[PDB]
């Protein structure tokens, strides 16, 4: 009962981050090129598996309407602990419990957005409530909590 | 409050279709 257009930006944003050349439709090269980018090696075939679950018109690959299917089926069904402490490992690279403002850039760049300098340090002092001008594993879960 | 919670969408989506 609405969709604002700061919603349909966001997920325009993924869609674009896993769809690189620009053409409406998400390949198994395109979906593994971002998970291969986060440290997952998954081979053609289950590439191909996560698309046919969404694959509504058969023809192989996700269009708009079908991405949005797959995040409220996968975005949102299992996550709760222990895999929310996967994805902040993804953020903390080398493992000290602190995701520091290059470790944030590292992420970004390997999700697709090459954001400036400037704007990574906009995000630490968002999440930052601490002082020490980096994310612990705390604050990256209040971060999620709120709007 | 877009970027942490979309980088964590997609961290989170690739870590679930991964099984
Ligand atoms: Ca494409
Ligand atoms: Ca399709
Ligand atoms: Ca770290
Ligand atoms: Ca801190």
């Amino acid at each position: 009962d609405q969709l604002t257009e700061e919603q349909i930006a966001e997920f325009k944003e993924a869609f674009s981050l896993f769809d690189k050349d620009g053409d409406g439709t998400i390949t198994t090269k395109e979906l593994g090129t971002v998970m291969r980018s986060l440290g997952q090696n998954p081979t053609e075939a289950e590439l191909q598996d996560m698309i046919n679950e969404v694959d509504a018109d058969g023809n192989g690959t996700i269009d708009f309407p079908e991405f949005l299917t797959m995040m409220a089926r996968k975005m949102k069904d299992t996550d709760s602990e222990e895999e929310i402490r996967e994805a902040f490992r993804v953020f903390d690279k080398d493992g000290n419990g602190y995701i520091s403002a290059a470790e944030l850039r590292h992420v970004m760049t390997n999700l697709g957005e090459k954001l400036t300098d400037e704007e990574v340090d906009e995000m630490i002092r968002e999440a930052d409530i601490d002082g020490d001008g980096q994310v612990n594993y705390e604050e990256f879960v209040q971060m999620m909590t709120a709007k | 409050r877009r970027r942490w919670k979309l980088s964590f969408s997609i961290v989170s989506l690739c870590n679930h279709l991964t099984r």
